[PDB]
């Protein structure tokens, strides 16, 4: 679609897990359940404003779930916990 | 004829090697395991992939899988202990 440089899907939300973080662990899997309830409110947010760009939840466990679902972009070194937008909301100056 | 000369010593040395193998089994039973990356201690944390830096350079990373490996010469049981102690007695690889 337009207003997006890549191919996306509004059916659900993609999940990004850092390379150095093992998916399937108890910490990750528990976080991977209760964040599935964000899919409906991801859709509900986008219905009033169809001009809405990426909505992302950066968990303290390391995984980042964003909407709409779209494939991730050499090795991967992205960690959501080190991003500037995550850091300013984690603490104060 | 020569071979029978050490009919006694060759027995006491085998007995002592067996006793030391049993002591080593008691001392280092299963303690020689380690993970592929030197950052995970438990076997539960040694699962999945990890980022490895070649030659200690932070600018050249490679993706490798971490495996909870065991030492080639371990002390898990009596036979392995005897093999490890024999290799030690040959004076090869004993510092490692
Ligand atoms: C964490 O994962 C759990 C299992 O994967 C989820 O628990 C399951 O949720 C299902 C739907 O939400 C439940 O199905 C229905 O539950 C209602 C009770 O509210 C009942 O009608 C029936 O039990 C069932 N109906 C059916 C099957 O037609 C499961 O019962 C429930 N438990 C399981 C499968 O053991 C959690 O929802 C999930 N957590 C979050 C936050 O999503
Ligand atoms: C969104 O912002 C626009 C102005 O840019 C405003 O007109 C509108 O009421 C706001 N809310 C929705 C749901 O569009």
């Amino acid at each position: 679609d337009a207003n997006f440089g890549r191919q996306i899907s509004y059916q659900h939300a993609a999940v990004h897990i850092p390379t150095d973080i093992y998916e399937g662990s108890t910490i990750v899997l528990n976080e991977l359940n209760w964040t599935s309830a964000l899919d409906e409110v991801f859709k509900k947010n986008r219905e009033e404003d169809p001009s809405l760009l990426w909505q992302v939840f950066g968990s303290a466990t390391g995984l980042a779930r964003y909407y709409p679902a779209s494939p991730w972009v050499k090795i991967d070194l992205y960690d959501v916990r080190r991003r500037p937008w995550y850091i300013q909301g984690a603490a104060s100056p | 004829v020569a071979i029978r000369t050490i009919g006694n010593i060759m027995i006491v040395t085998t007995l002592l090697q067996f006793m030391f193998a049993c002591i080593g089994v008691q001392l280092f039973k299963g303690k020689f395991y380690r993970c592929t990356d030197e950052a995970k201690s438990n076997p539960e944390e040694c699962r999945g992939l990890f980022i490895l830096y070649k030659d200690g350079d932070v600018d050249s990373p490679v993706v490798r899988e971490r495996i909870w490996q065991n030492s080639d010469f371990n002390f898990d049981n009596v036979l392995s202990a005897m093999m490890a102690l024999f290799t030690v007695s040959t004076f090869e690889g004993w510092p490692a």
